[PDB]
Order: structure tokens, then sequence, then C-alpha cells
């Protein structure tokens, strides 16, 4: 969640208000894959070191 | 009624042998009792 400040202002004596209300914004973060893969021979995971 | 199928021969039990008979020939062989036998640790055996 994210958002931003309030905005007073200088008013004077019997002087109405203006609206302030914030503006939220929300951000996203999708999760993604990654994937090695190597094969092997029978005979060469005997035989080698 | 006798020992046929339709006549009564449905209700003898049936018998099974569960061990099995080899029916090959197979092969008796002797280099290796003559041959020299090495052991290798790789894939080429050189001399």
């Amino acid at each position: 969640v994210s958002s931003a400040a309030v905005q007073w202002s200088w008013d004077a004596e019997f002087e109405e208000v203006s609206d302030d209300s914030p503006e939220f914004g929300q951000p996203e973060i999708p999760v993604k894959k990654a994937q090695g893969f190597v094969p092997i021979s029978i005979e060469a995971l005997q035989d080698e070191a | 009624m006798g020992l046929t199928k339709a006549d009564g021969g449905y209700l003898v039990p049936f018998q099974l042998d569960p061990t099995v008979i080899i029916t090959s020939n197979g092969s008796l062989n002797d280099i290796r009792r003559f041959a020299r036998q090495v052991v290798a640790t790789g894939d080429v055996w050189h001399g």
C-alpha cells in the first residue's frame, strides 16, 4: 500500500476549508520461475570421476 | 452323472503347482576357468 501526504493551507478567519483527501496506490510484484537441466548417461556416471 | 463338466464336473476343485519349470537349454562354457580376468576402472583397458 502506498499513499501521499495531506495538503494543508493558510486560511483566513471564517474561511471554508478545501477537500484534502489523499490518493492511495498499490504496487504489484508477480513471481516468476527459472529452471536448468543437464542429463547424464549411466555409463559416464560410473566411469567418470 | 460323471466327471464331465455339464454333468457334475463343475464341483471338482482345481489343482495347481505354483512352481515353474525351466524349459530352455542354456549354455555351459569354460573360458572363464582358464582365461586371465582383470578389473577395469574406466571404459578402455590398454597394454
